[PDB]
């Protein structure tokens, strides 16, 4: 389920009330996160669980949850690069309902997108390194894209 | 090892006859007059070799006759188009002995990139060739290298000194191929300059 802030604490535990707040009632067993817990590490743990519990049937969950896991691992260690949060948002958009074979992957990307929506300063703090995907090959001048 | 035309034969070479043959070959290889014949872009590189930056005149090969009777060398510098092939054959037939042929460029060698309905696939389909130059176009110094190769081939061929006395057959040297000669120094190459510099 999507993370909610302290402002949403004054809301009745109904399906329609939590549905209009941008989350789900779910099993109605709420979990509280304090100020000590880093949101990036918590979302990394959640996505690690969700990626290793994929059944492997369909491409977006099976091949995109490990990408989000690796991005969150890099953000945890301060090895984040530009475009990582954009990749996480694209994964949120493209792992929604109707795009995967079952509802496991929309539930996987709900906490990631809610924590990005509410705690974006913690995810942006992990991006330190410049984006690098290639190494230099001697004798070939790279296409310097601007 | 020689090739006879009138057969894979041996060296026919008195010591005065050998000296006379050497003098005739020296005079022939040091005075080679090409025929001014323009077929395609390879001719542009050939006449570039004739200019001041390369100066093919240093080898005594600049006179560039417009008449086939006065020319000793025919350079097929360009594509052998099917409409131009009888012209090439007629101009070659109007040349007088001794005469030599250099195919310049991929078109004259084999047809090159023009395996097409209107192109003869190489000039050696219909006229005999002495030196082949790969390239499209070969650079002017490649043409000068072929000129030196032709000079080496001329320098140890055997032709009659007079048409009234002696053997009238033409003996052409069976040279070692340049590929097998240069294989030792070419395979030993390890490192080249990287293509990112000038
Ligand atoms: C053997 C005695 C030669 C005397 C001079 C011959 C005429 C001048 C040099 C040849 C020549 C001619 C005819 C010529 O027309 C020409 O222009 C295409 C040249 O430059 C590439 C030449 O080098
Ligand atoms: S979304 Fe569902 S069907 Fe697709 S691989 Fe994940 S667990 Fe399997
Ligand atoms: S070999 Fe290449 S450069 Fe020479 S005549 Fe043909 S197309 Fe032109």
């Amino acid at each position: 389920t999507d993370f909610l802030t302290e402002a949403h604490l004054d809301l009745p535990m109904e399906f329609e009330s939590i549905g209009k707040a941008g989350s789900r009632l779910g099993t109605a067993l709420a979990m509280a996160v304090d100020h000590e817990i880093n949101m990036v590490s918590l979302v990394r743990n959640l996505e690690e669980f969700f990626a290793r519990e994929s059944c492997g049937w369909c491409t977006p969950c099976r091949d995109g949850l490990p990408w989000s896991v690796k991005i969150l691992r890099a953000l945890e260690r301060g090895e984040g690069q530009p475009g990582d949060i954009e990749t996480l948002e694209q994964l949120c958009r493209f792992l929604g309902p109707g795009k995967t074979f079952c509802a496991h992957a929309p539930g996987a990307v709900e906490p990631l997108q809610s924590a990005i929506k509410y705690f974006r300063e913690e995810f942006e703090a992990g991006i330190k390194q410049p984006f690098s995907n290639t190494h230099l090959i001697n004798g070939i001048q790279p296409n310097l894209l601007k | 090892d020689y090739t006879l035309t009138r057969e894979i034969v041996t060296d026919p070479l008195n010591v005065f006859m050998g000296k006379l043959n050497d003098m005739v070959n020296w005079g022939r290889k040091n005075s080679i007059w090409p025929y001014n014949f323009g077929l395609s872009c390879c001719y542009v590189e050939m006449v570039t070799s004739f200019t001041a930056v390369h100066d093919v005149a240093r080898f005594g090969a600049e006179v560039l006759r417009a008449s086939p009777r006065q020319a000793d060398l025919m350079v097929v510098a360009g594509t052998c188009f099917t409409k131009m092939a009888p012209v090439i054959q007629r101009l070659y037939d109007q040349m007088l002995e001794p005469k030599w042929v250099i195919s310049m460029g991929a078109c004259a060698n084999s047809g090159g990139m023009y395996d097409i309905y209107s192109v003869v696939q190489g000039v050696d389909k219909f006229i005999p060739v002495d030196v082949y130059i790969p390239g499209c176009p070969p650079r002017p110094e490649a043409y000068m290298q072929a000129l030196m190769l032709l000079q080496e081939s001329i320098g140890k061929e055997r032709r009659p000194l007079s048409w009234v006395v002696g053997d009238q057959g033409v003996y052409r040297a069976n040279m070692q191929s340049e590929r097998e000669r240069k294989r030792g120094e070419r395979i030993a190459v390890t490192n080249l300059r990287t293509p990112d510099e000038i």
